[PDB]
């Protein structure tokens, strides 16, 4: 191991970061996702559409949890949505060993942003090729945040990823609330998710997380298809 | 608790005379109370024009010497020439200072010629000060040769006396006779000597038989 | 071991003793215990004979590559600076070192001190070694900025002479240097013997 | 960018060393001159305007009380290895009491030269050969001796070479006006000559920098009423 | 093309172009012709001169009392590896209390120069060295080439115009082995004189060598302690 | 370009043709050949006479990189010899570790494991040698791998590398070597090598020649003198 | 090593014409207990060079393993040429220094015996890094109850034969048993001849106590 | 506490005290000192507790990583081996007493004791611990060469019994293992099954 | 390695260098940020261009930030660049607060951020932050001050500056129409509104669109007040109401 020194990304005649640009092509290319706000809560929603059925989709898992109060899901590469949800672990727990206090999901998607920037400018390394959408509840408050592949993030009530992504953004303000609660937010991802799933969504393909306070918690087939049956 | 040094005797002793250089060394290897072998010259000679006696640790003095040894063949190499007196002495007190911190428990002495056919005799410490005296003795018996020969080669505190440079048979019998007093009251040396004349002639090795106890 | 300087007006004069004990032995007497540093600048050895000798020569390389460098002969301040830094990067770590430095600059005579402890100090008159308390006394009682060469001489070697002769880790023979503006010159190298008898007669 | 810092050519040289070759042809003029009673260097300072101090152009510099040394090429890259030839002479010193011998200098000058690279060792090293030649002028044990430095690491003894812009030709002749049985003042004459004739503008005492080594005098440095006195005799 | 631009390329032929260029620069160097007896072994080399004024640099280094090496190519090189080796030989002295013998000496820098072959923006030394040893084992002479690759060897020309020299070598490897020391020091002259062209002549001024022996210590020899040796020899062929 | 230039890029295909011309070098090469029998593992490598100047066993293809495994090599002989070097390091390393001499299984493994490692960076390029190790146990036999430049160990009743490895292992195949007898063994490897080697294509040549086995007390050893006549005696008359 | 934790007790060591005799007890002591006495406190280097060891006995087993791993370092090469006994000597004098040098010594001392190029070796390393030759060599107590009798011995006869010198260190092992707590009955010997190494293993020694009578 | 392993014609007999007292209060009463490297090879841990749990956990990674590399099960000595290296290297920090034994195919029932020091050396019968010194009489005495899977368990426990009543830093109950080519087999001697002897009452 | 390096770290055989000039054409294109001094404080106008609806937009400033105590900053271009920037800089400035018991100077933190992007630029082999700060604070030794630097490591003082789109015209309006010694802060932040109003014509004036920050100096305490969307409502009704006034005048 030698390790290149040089930065992979550079600035072009024009200052776009056209490897960045074609890292958030690879995250449209890759399986769409959704998020959406409540006036007391946070739903991530996406869909995992795998080969014909000898793959087990129950042994994989899509949406994964950083804390008790924070989860993530992605749009893009999963190589490395592993290693950076790993190193988000690592960060939320070392901020907690260190200040005996959960961690914000603000300070976790600055973290998160901070190590993505440093792949961006740091040498012999790829840019991550994923976009996060993460939920987080502390302080009684909701948060939803769009973590890009350049490394920057925003705080967003809805947002869409992946293939239609645009479309799906559109959508999700046209069908989007102030004050909807989280049975209108699972109604509202659902809708989206079966407008751009492309192919008969079930509960096997929809894969659900809901962030409130009381913790994060992913959504089991069982009331994941009994919400499908109650919006149709 | 472990001691890194210990004691293991052996005189070393050096008259330089104005033509030549006399270094003579007991070779009685000591240990606490048991005397290992009777055959351990303290003499080595580094080129035709120069020898080192080391008295002392006897793995220090192994070590030293090996040293010495492959500082001469790198500077050999390097300057295409033999090593002076005089430098090999400074190399040798550079030597001792690079372990100031874990100093060689070891008495030198240079016995040699310089470029003017001049003996000259360098004395050591543990930590390497060094001088250019024309005799000088070290190790166990230094305190009972030092008195003996300042009133012989140098002449001093005597009256109506004057003073005839020494040649090498006066100083082969002097040093002869200067061990077979030591070997009486001190009990580290004995039991047989080497000496080594340094001269333009070469090196001449002549061991003699001393009190074998 | 005993060594002294002090500057006045015609420059500065060094004397020191040529005794060398290893403990209650006199390992030899013709130690060179003056250095000469440069043609320009000196220096003494007391205290840990060897660290003094390899200080004092390393201290000499290093000033002869700051005159290479610079094109100008070392101050005596900045050699006296060089050598205390050089010294008390390793304080306490068994050095035993303790010397005056004296030489002519273009601030004219100059003498400072350092030792193994890193006390640096300028000054007029100096003496160190195990005799230096004795010398004090008659380096102190009869010095004058204003001596003429023969009178800061025979100062010295008087001064040295009763350190030796009280003193018992003194002795052999009296060096005596001269430092001027061209630089040093070694006044004399005396037996104590021959000394007492002149004083004595 | 493309080529490494240790690539040969096809017929198996460094186009490096080449190219630092040329830009030794580029450097000032130098003339070293060894004969039985001494060495003598010289350069030419190659004053751009008048304002510039000539003080400051020196070409040669003082390795020891016995060495001097000549230098041409990249003049900034030159000291640092004068710097380190100093401290190298210096430590020999420090270590056997004597002054070090000039063809141990230059063996060691040697070993600083050709070594530098991208990644073949401690990051904070060279990354380009020496552009230098030099040429060590110096008297030691084996009498007077001159040395020439190759940025190759090809060290030279040679009792007489002319480096520089006019390195070739003037060398030649330098060697047809040269004998083996010279004395320092007819050294001294044919080299001041031989620079005269190759100098590329009108010199005088502010064009030229000259200095000797002597087997009882130390490493001096002509000043101008010395180097007047010597040149208006040619 | 870019097989020649780097070391850690592999040409479609299965070479390496910059061990081509090294082997093309110990061949560019300098004449050097070393050959062994029975006894004794001994090196020839021409010292060439960068003008007729410079003095004809030494190619003959010493690097222990019982061996010795000569160069063909870099300089510099040559003398790091001189310097590596010497530093081998006085650590075996000074551990074991033995000279170094031929063979490891030769294996060891043999494997000190494989390393450059593999390593990264590492370029080979490119000199080549003639090894002339005396152990317990009798004299050994080795080639080692910038290529990393080491030949145990009777008799071996290295340099420019080679051919020659290396055809007496053959010529006359049945007879090197059992002639005394005069003899094989005037073979392995009349190597290097047949090296060069006719109208050249093997003056004495420009030669040197480096003799190892049964009781010899390696020792290297000039222009003035070569004239014995330039004794009786014949003109140009 | 690109796909050929380092051993860290794929082909657009997904090859490796830094690695392929690293077995174009060892193919290019001099041949070697290694047969195990049931008592015994023999190695025959043939030896390029660049002059006659050479010495007997200069250069040699044969090393003993353990007590008792051989290592007989094809490709570029100073990276061969650096291989050796490894793998009597390795072999160190289990003998120190473990007590016991390093099976050769788990030899050829590791051995073939570092030469992997040394085809994956840029920093780096493919070994040019390849080599097969010999050696015997007591419990285990007689066993011979081959490790390929790639980094590819494999156990072989009898392997060739080289130029006409093909046409020595082709011919060789009518020997039954699984359940031969290491002595008569040596002369057919003398055999075959005799016989694949092209004197047209190399006028000067020689034979180094070496076993392993029960016969050796588990051992690795050069094959005496006197055999070593016999063999080329057979050699000889095979030739016809 | 800071403390020997076992150890195994002194070790003799004499040369005769044309080869050299060691021997060394079977016991490996922890202190003032005999844990291990079938132990070998003696390795050979190779067909010409053998140690005797005393001291710690895992320092013992640490530079045995170093010791054969280098030799069989120095087979593997196959350059047709061998460590001589001096060499073994020497190598083992300068890892000894090293060791000290660390602050981590080995408490062992060894005794070199070899025979190489028709001559006799017999060369002495401690832990504190002595190295010297002598004809007679003795460890431990046994510098002090034998190696004063090897010394008599061999000023009294310069050379002896093969079997006075085997007589004379089973009676110096004899003399071990008697006046040494940390000895045993039982004791491995061995030679190194130009045969080359032979270890006679495990050997006994008479003993008389015919004075245990006299006590009144 | 105390350790006892003895070979027989095919495999081992080991056995261990359950007493560990950090000073005149035991620790564990009841304490398990044969710690199982492989399926047939068997390491008695006596001294500095934590010194032994960290050498037998790191010699049981190392020997397993070692066994998949080789494909195949290891070896007594091997094992032996691996703790004399383990045990030389941290001799300054890690004070412990490692009785390694156990059966393999090549080799069959062998016992190693590596004390503290780090020294390997094979005996037919090992003892180690602090009670370690009361038996040596017992064992000599008792102990004659060629026995049985069944007698080598007997005296073991006979041995570690008197040893764990005659010394304060062994006691509690006594864990004996045979391992064979029949694999490994343990049991635990508690109260009355422990083998006690007369007492000189008068 | 040498075909397939990028070697940003070198010069250009015009000598200019390549990656600063692509730096800044992207932070010419980049949101716009303007800095402005008045006798009593100094005023940020920073614009905000992501602006959908989605938005949660509860953090109080988005390309302003509090770098210490008594110092704000406006970043320019890239936002990722822009929070490992703003807390270096923080960490920078309260090192110096620890070390001195003294608020870290705006000229000494500003000096300090030229010379870590000067040497990021000057060597590492990595594209430099192209991201342009603006920064703006109060000291004992110059109180009110305001620094413009840039990715290629170079800063300059300013009474009023500003980046982004249409700079030339931007400093143009502040050079016409800017009282030096005699604005107070509401002529001031007038100016800010025409600045931001004019260059960025395009999307005329927005409440949401740009983030008004003000730092005065009260009772020897420097506040920062970042002005609300009420405030901001103010601004643009004002700018509105003086449009219409000067134009019925005209």
């Amino acid at each position: 191991e030698r390790g290149y020194s040089f930065s992979l990304t550079t600035f072009s005649p024009s200052g776009k970061l056209v490897q960045i640009e074609y890292a958030l092509a690879a995250v449209a290319g890759g399986a769409p996702s959704v998020g959406i706000k409540a006036a007391n809560g946070v739903v991530l929603a996406t869909e995992k559409k795998q080969k014909s059925i000898l793959y087990d989709e129950r042994s994989v898992h899509k949406v994964e949890p950083i804390t008790k109060h924070i989860g993530l899901v992605y749009s893009g590469m999963g190589p490395d949505y592993r290693v950076l949800v790993h190193r988000a672990r690592k960060l939320a727990q070392q901020y907690y060993l260190v200040y005996q206090e959960p961690i914000p999901t603000a300070q976790l998607v600055q973290r998160v942003a901070s190590v993505m920037q440093e792949y961006t400018q740091s040498g012999g390394v790829r840019p991550f090729g994923v976009s996060l959408l993460i939920c987080g509840w502390n302080e009684g408050r909701p948060y939803l945040f769009q973590s890009d592949p350049s490394g920057a993030y925003f705080a967003w009530k809805a947002t869409a990823m992946g293939k239609n992504y645009v479309n799906g953004k559109t959508f999700l303000e046209k069908r989007y609330n102030e004050d909807l609660e989280l049975e209108d937010a699972i109604h509202t991802a659902i809708l989206t998710l079966k407008e751009s799933f492309e192919g008969q969504m079930t509960e096997d393909n929809i894969e659900v997380g809901i962030c409130n306070e009381a913790g994060f918690r992913r959504l089991t087939p069982t009331e994941v298809k009994d919400y499908l049956a109650a919006i149709a | 608790r472990f001691s890194p040094y210990v004691f293991n005797g052996g005189t070393i002793l050096a008259i330089a005379g104005e033509d030549f250089a006399i270094v003579a060394s007991d070779t009685r290897l000591s240990e606490g109370f048991s005397i290992h072998t009777r055959d351990s010259p303290k003499c080595y000679k580094l080129t035709d024009k120069t020898v080192i006696g080391c008295s002392g640790f006897h793995g220090d003095c192994l070590t030293l010497t090996k040293i010495i040894e492959a500082r001469l063949k790198m500077y050999k190499h390097s300057n295409n020439k033999a090593m002076t007196t005089g430098a090999i002495a400074a190399m040798l007190s550079t030597i001792l200072y690079s372990r100031r911190f874990f100093p060689y428990y070891v008495y030198n002495i240079i016995g040699g010629l310089d470029e003017e056919g001049k003996g000259a005799v360098y004395s050591f410490d543990p930590v390497g000060s060094y001088q250019r005296d024309s005799f000088k003795a070290g190790g166990s018996a230094s305190a009972m040769l030092q008195p003996l020969l300042d009133n012989q080669v140098g002449f001093k505190n005597m009256q109506n006396v004057e003073h005839v440079p020494l040649s090498l048979d006066r100083a082969m019998r002097l040093v002869k006779d200067v061990f077979i007093s030591a070997a009486e009251r001190d009990v580290y040396t004995g039991d047989a000597l080497r000496i080594c004349i340094v001269t333009k002639e070469g090196i001449r090795e002549e061991t003699v038989s001393l009190r074998k106890d | 071991t005993t060594t002294l300087a002090f500057k006045f007006r015609h420059g500065v004069i060094v004397a020191a003793d040529s005794r060398a004990t290893a403990g209650a032995y006199i390992a030899s007497q013709t130690v060179k215990k003056v250095i000469e540093i440069n043609p320009y600048l000196l220096g003494t050895m007391a205290g840990g004979a060897a660290d003094c000798s390899f200080w004092e020569r390393l201290l000499a390389r290093q000033c002869r590559i700051y005159e290479l460098r610079n094109k100008e002969r070392i101050s005596v301040a900045a050699a006296s600076k060089l050598l205390a830094n050089m010294v008390y990067q390793y304080k306490g770590m068994g050095l035993s070192m303790g010397t005056m430095i004296c030489g002519w600059d273009k601030r004219g005579p100059g003498l400072y001190y350092v030792d193994s402890e890193g006390n640096r100090i300028s000054g007029a008159t100096f003496s160190v070694g195990s005799g230096s308390v004795y010398a004090y006394g008659v380096m102190d009682r009869g010095y004058s900025y204003d001596l003429e060469v023969e009178q800061a001489y025979d100062l010295a070697r008087r001064a040295i002479y009763q350190a030796t002769y009280r003193d018992a880790y003194s002795g052999g023979a009296v060096n005596l240097y001269h430092v001027r503006e061209d630089g040093w010159i070694r006044v004399s190298s005396d037996n104590v013997a021959d000394l007492h008898e002149k004083y004595s007669g | 960018y493309d080529r490494g810092v240790n690539t040969f050519s096809p017929e198996g040289r460094l186009f490096q060393v080449e190219y630092a070759i040329e830009a030794i042809k580029l450097g000032s003029t130098a003339i070293g001159i060894q004969t039985s009673e001494g060495v003598c260097l010289a350069v030419e300072k190659r004053i751009t305007s008048p304002l510039m101090e000539p003080s400051s152009i020196e070409k040669i510099v003082e390795i020891d009380a016995h060495i001097g040394c000549a230098m041409s090429g990249l003049i900034a890259d030159a000291k640092t290895l004068i710097d380190k030839a100093r401290v190298e002479t210096q430590n020999h010193w420090f270590t056997y009491n004597e002054t070090m011998t000039v063809e141990s200098v230059t063996q060691a000058v040697s070993n600083l030269a050709l070594q530098f690279g991208e990644e073949d060792a401690d990051p904070g090293a060279m990354s380009r050969p020496f552009g230098v030649a030099l040429l060590f002028g110096g008297v030691d044990e084996k009498g007077p001796q001159l040395f020439h430095m190759d940025p190759s690491g090809t060290f030279v003894q040679c009792d007489a070479r002319a480096i520089g812009s006019a390195s070739e030709g003037a060398q030649s002749s330098l060697q047809e006006v040269y004998h083996k049985s010279m004395t320092l003042k007819e050294a001294i004459k044919s080299s001041l000559i031989i620079l005269k004739q190759v100098m590329e503008e009108k010199l005088n005492a502010t064009n030229i920098e000259l200095a000797t080594v002597q087997p009882g005098q130390n490493f001096h440095m002509f000043t101008k009423e010395e180097l007047e006195e010597v040149i208006k005799d040619i | 093309n870019q097989y020649d631009n780097d070391v850690t390329v592999w040409s479609p032929q299965g070479r390496i172009h910059q061990i081509e260029y090294a082997m093309e620069a110990v061949k560019q160097g300098s004449a050097t012709v070393g050959l062994k007896s029975k006894t004794h072994a001994v090196l020839v080399a021409l010292k060439r001169a960068q003008s007729e004024l410079a003095a004809h640099q030494k190619k003959i280094l010493h690097v222990d009392n019982h061996i010795g090496i000569s160069i063909a190519g870099l300089t510099a090189d040559a003398r790091l590896l001189c310097n590596f080796m010497r530093q081998e030989c006085l650590d075996s002295r000074f551990v074991f209390d033995r000279p170094l013998p031929v063979s490891r000496l030769v294996s060891l820098i043999g494997s000190k120069t494989q390393i450059p072959t593999q390593r990264y923006g590492r370029r080979p030394y490119g000199v080549g060295l003639l090894i002339a040893g005396y152990d317990d084992m009798g004299p050994h002479i080795f080639q080692t080439c910038p290529s990393a690759n080491y030949f145990d060897c009777r008799a071996m020309s290295i340099g420019a115009r080679s051919q020659s020299a290396r055809t007496y070598l053959e010529r006359h490897m049945s007879e090197f082995m059992e002639c005394n020391l005069n003899e094989l020091v005037k073979h392995g002259l009349r190597a290097l004189r047949e090296t060069l062209p006719a109208e050249q002549d093997l003056t004495t001024k420009n030669v040197s060598i480096g003799i190892v022996g049964k009781d010899l210590e390696f020792t290297i020899y000039d222009d003035d302690d070569v004239s014995p040796f330039l004794e009786g020899l014949e003109e140009r062929p | 370009t690109g796909y050929d230039l380092s051993a860290s890029t794929f082909s657009p295909d997904g090859r490796v043709f830094q690695v392929e011309y690293a077995m174009k070098a060892v193919e290019n090469s001099s041949t070697a050949i290694g047969i195990r029998c049931k008592d015994g593992v023999v190695f025959g490598v043939e030896k390029l006479v660049l002059s006659k100047l050479y010495e007997e066993g200069s250069n040699k293809r044969l090393f003993n990189v353990d007590r008792h495994v051989g290592m007989a090599v094809a490709g570029l002989l100073a990276d061969a010899r650096s291989l050796a070097d490894i793998a009597r390091e390795e072999a160190s390393n289990f003998r120190s570790n473990f007590g016991y001499n390093i099976p050769l299984k788990h030899l050829a493994d590791r051995v073939a494991m570092y030469v992997h490692a040394y085809t994956l960076y840029s920093a780096v390029r493919p070994f040019g040698c390849s080599f097969m190790l010999g050696s015997y146990s007591v419990n285990d036999g007689a066993q011979l791998y081959m490790i390929d430049p790639s980094g590819v160990s494999y156990g072989y009743w009898g392997c060739a590398i080289g130029k006409a490895r093909q046409a020595a292992k082709t011919e060789i195949e009518k020997l039954q070597m699984k359940e031969m007898t290491c002595r008569d063994i040596v002369k057919e490897v003398a055999k075959i090598i005799y016989i694949v080697h092209d004197e047209v294509k190399d006028k000067a040549f020689e034979l180094e020649l070496s076993w392993v086995g029960e016969l050796t007390n588990g051992r690795h050893e050069i094959v005496p003198k006197d055999i070593r006549e016999e063999a080329e005696k057979y050699a000889k008359e095979s030739l016809k | 090593t800071q403390n020997p934790m076992v150890t195994g007790t002194s070790v003799l060591g004499v040369k005769f014409e044309g080869g050299v005799v060691i021997a060394a007890d079977m016991l490996g002591s922890y202190g003032s207990l005999a844990r291990f006495r079938n132990i070998s406190r003696i390795m050979r280097v190779n067909n010409s060079t053998m140690l005797g060891a005393s001291g710690d006995y895992a320092d013992f087993q640490y530079l045995k393993q170093v010791l054969g791993q280098m030799v069989i370092d120095e087979e593997l090469l196959g350059d047709g040429h061998s460590y001589s006994p001096r060499a073994i000597h020497s190598w083992l004098t300068r890892a000894m220094y090293s060791r000290r040098s660390k602050m981590n010594p080995l408490w062992n001392t060894m005794v070199i015996g070899g025979y190489a190029d028709g001559e006799s070796f017999l060369g002495y390393v401690d832990m504190l890094g002595v190295a010297y030759e002598a004809p007679s060599l003795a460890t431990g107590y046994g510098a002090y109850l034998a190696q004063p009798l090897l010394r008599e011995v061999l000023e009294k006869q310069p050379v002896l034969s093969q079997t006075e010198a085997r007589d004379l260190v089973e009676r110096c092992m004899r003399v071990l048993y008697y006046r040494d707590a940390r000895s045993y009955n039982r004791f491995q010997i061995a030679t190194v001849t130009e045969k080359g190494v032979e270890i006679e293993g495990p050997l006994s020694t008479e003993t008389n106590w015919d004075i245990a009578h006299m006590i009144s | 506490t105390t350790i006892m392993a003895v070979q027989f014609d095919g495999g081992v007999v080991l056995g261990a005290d359950s007493r560990t007292t950090t000073g005149s209060y035991i620790a564990n009463r009841v304490t398990d000192k044969l710690t199982p490297i492989h399926d047939r090879i068997f390491c008695c841990r006596s001294g500095s507790a934590a010194d032994t749990q960290a050498v037998a956990d790191a010699v049981t990674y190392q020997l397993g990583f070692h066994s998949i590399e080789l494909n195949e099960p290891p070896l007594v000595h091997t094992a032996a081996s691996l703790f004399k290296e383990m045990c030389y290297r941290y001799r300054e920090d890690l004070m412990a007493g490692i009785i390694i034994a156990g059966w393999d195919p090549q080799e069959g029932g062998q016992v190693y004791s590596v004390p503290m020091g780090g020294m390997m050396v094979r005996q037919s019968f090992a003892i180690g611990g602090s009670g370690s010194s009361y038996i040596y009489g017992y064992v000599d005495a008792t102990y004659r060469e060629g026995m049985t899977k069944e007698e080598c368990l007997q005296f073991t426990a006979n041995a570690l019994a008197l040893a764990m009543e005659r010394d304060g830093s062994s006691g509690g109950v006594i864990r004996l293992a045979a391992i064979a080519e029949s694999g490994v087999e343990r049991q635990v001697l508690l109260g009355d099954q422990i083998p006690k002897f007369a007492v000189a009452t008068l | 390695s040498r075909r397939y390096d990028s070697r940003t770290t070198i010069f250009s055989p015009e000598g200019r260098l390549y990656q600063v000039e692509y730096a800044m054409e992207a932070i010419g294109h980049a949101g716009t940020c303007l800095g402005i001094l008045a006798n009593d404080g100094v005023l940020l106008a920073a614009e905000r261009r992501n602006i959908h609806k989605l938005l949660d937009e509860v953090f109080f400033s988005e390309k302003i930030y509090k770098l210490n105590e008594d110092m704000a900053c406006s970043v320019a271009g890239i936002t990722s660049d822009a929070n490992v920037l703003t807390n270096e800089l923080r960490l920078i400035a309260q090192r110096y607060l620890l070390q001195y018991q003294e608020p870290i100077p705006c000229e000494q933190l500003v000096t300090a951020l030229c010379d870590i992007k000067q040497a990021y630029t000057q060597f590492g082999g990595k594209r430099p932050f192209g991201v342009s700060l603006l920064y703006i604070g109060w000291d004992k030794h110059y109180g009110f001050q305001l620094y413009q630097s840039d990715p290629s490591g170079n800063y300059g003082g300013w009474k009023a500056t500003c980046i982004g789109n249409n700079s030339a015209a931007a400093v143009s309006m502040l050079k016409q129409d800017y009282k030096e010694g005699e604005m107070t802060l509401k002529s001031a932040l007038a100016l800010a509104i025409k600045v931001l109003n004019k260059t960025m014509d395009v999307s005329k004036l927005s409440a949401e669109k740009v983030e008004i920050a003000t730092l005065t100096r009260e009772n020897g305490k420097t506040v920062i007040r970042v002005l609300k969307q009420k405030e901001v409502e103010q601004l643009i009704k004002k700018h509105e109401e003086e449009e219409a006034k000067a134009e019925r005048e005209k």
